[PDB]
């Protein structure tokens, strides 16, 4: 400071800027068929 | 809500191919040789 005064940059003039910002609040509800993914249709790996 | 056990569409026919006019393998014939050979000189027939 000089005086007591310091050096300060002020705007003199402006705009207004826009920034998009994407927030994931959901996903794919995934549902598996535990016993279809595991055996087709073969009734001898149903059994096991 | 409840996701029921995976159902497949059951088949309503059977299809089955294979090459027509083949002939006989007469593997038969080649077992049944009365000239057998000992392990040291095992003899070999390919069916094709
Ligand atoms: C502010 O900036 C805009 C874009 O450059 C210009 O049109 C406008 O005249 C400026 N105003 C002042 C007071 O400097």
């Amino acid at each position: 400071s000089v005086g007591g005064l310091y050096e300060i940059k002020i705007p003199t003039n402006f705009t207004i800027v826009g920034q998009e910002e994407f927030i994931q609040t959901n996903s794919p509800k995934v549902t598996i068929d535990c016993s279809l993914f595991v055996c087709s249709n073969y009734a001898a790996c149903h059994d096991l | 809500v409840y996701d029921l056990s995976g159902f497949t569409v059951k088949p309503v026919a059977t299809v089955h191919r294979r090459i027509p006019d083949l002939p006989d393998c007469d593997i038969d014939k080649w077992l049944n040789n009365f000239n057998v050979p000992s392990p040291l000189n095992w003899e070999r027939k390919i069916f094709s």
